[PDB]
């Protein structure tokens, strides 16, 4: 049940 | 009565997209501001609180580095921004009031809505009740419905952009991915856990991906963590891919149907996608309770009220490290942001 828990950037091109 | 309703939002929304063309087809300097504090940051910079100095009143100025913005998909996308931004007009979309540019940087002011993310408040309670997830997905449909109308992409939905309002309703932010498409659109963009199939697998896609990104979102306020959960993109790419989603036991029947539609790979089957549109998600039973005017006109009681202390509290946001605001005497692309 690993992830990420804190805040997630937006990816802009891949 | 529901088609009556049907006719009801056809109107509005028919009025809706005249005043949106009007300004579409259609403001201050930094030192007007103070600057007070650091609200949020990205990587192409930050969302400061200001106070307006003439008037007192508070913003939130988002900054970017002009320079920092430097790859071609990053500077279309904050073209796109500006001009969304300053046309649309709903109640659940944050307002600019003002944009400028100087040497370095580009600014857009943005009313500030002091409540802070939904995000801290979901990571700090751990997950919402199935009403309180429900009062807010209600709001992103009804969003997305009028932007979608606008035929524009939202391409971002996730907590860190939702704030909460005075009044404990939503307002979105960052239109950093926002889109005109008409049709299809295929730039690689977005966040890697709302990021529906499609895009990932470098497919055309349109305005569908919001509605698996709604899907996401409902997930994760209900459960606490959103369905394609890993350490690492690649991961989480590979489990929305092959989409197969388990639910935690204490979802409802109704709020795992919903979903099943929503985070649904198959374009011909996905609820928003399909002949009746966004009406597949009203009429839901998930949604049986919702009196979807209601909701827009703002009369239903919230299930959360943010505490403020007065004008310019920001006792609801995380602290960020401050870097000062350097301008150079020499302008920076200029060529680049002249639309803007
Ligand atoms: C309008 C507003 O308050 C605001 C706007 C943006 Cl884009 C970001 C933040 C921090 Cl997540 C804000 O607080």
């Amino acid at each position: 049940a690993a992830g990420r828990t804190g805040r997630r950037q937006a990816i802009h091109d891949i | 009565k529901k088609g009556s309703e049907q006719e009801s939002v056809k109107e509005f929304l028919a009025k809706a997209k005249e005043e949106f063309l009007k300004k579409w087809e259609s403001t201050a300097q930094l030192d007007h501001f103070d600057r007070i504090k650091t609200l949020g940051t990205g990587s192409f910079g930050r969302v400061m609180l200001v106070k307006h100095k003439e008037t007192g009143n508070h913003y939130a100025m988002k900054i970017l580095d002009k320079q920092k913005v430097v790859k071609l998909k990053q500077i279309e996308h904050t073209l796109n921004e500006k001009r969304i931004l300053q046309a649309v007009n709903f109640p659940f979309l944050v307002k600019l009031e003002f944009s400028f540019k100087d040497n370095s940087n580009l600014y857009m002011v943005m009313e500030y809505v002091p409540g802070g993310e939904m995000f801290s408040h979901l990571r700090r309670i751990g997950r919402f009740s199935e009403p309180h997830a429900r009062f807010y997905a209600a709001q992103i449909v009804l969003t997305f419905e009028y932007l979608h109308s606008l035929d524009l992409i939202y391409r971002d939905l996730k907590p860190e952009n939702l704030l909460i309002d005075q009044q404990g309703y939503i307002q979105v932010t960052d239109f950093g991915f926002a889109k005109r498409v008409k049709g299809r659109t295929w730039t690689l963009c977005g966040t890697p856990e709302y990021l529906a199939p499609e895009i990932i697998l470098s497919k055309g896609y349109n305005k569908a991906v919001d509605w698996w990104a709604l899907g996401v979102l409902i997930y994760e306020m209900a459960a606490g963590y959103p369905p394609f959960f890993a350490d690492q993109p690649i991961q989480i790419y590979e489990k929305i891919v092959s989409g197969k989603v388990r639910f935690p036991s204490h979802f409802s029947s109704d709020l795992k149907d919903l979903l099943r539609n929503l985070l649904q790979v198959d374009l011909t089957k996905r609820f928003g996608n399909l002949k009746n549109g966004v009406n597949d998600i009203k009429n839901h039973k998930w949604f049986a309770t919702t009196d979807w005017i209601a909701i827009y006109q703002r009369k239903v009681e919230a299930p959360f009220i943010p505490k403020f202390k007065g004008p310019g509290d920001t006792s609801n946001f995380d602290d960020y490290e401050e870097e000062e605001i350097r301008v150079s005497i020499n302008e920076k692309c200029g060529k680049e942001f002249t639309e803007f």
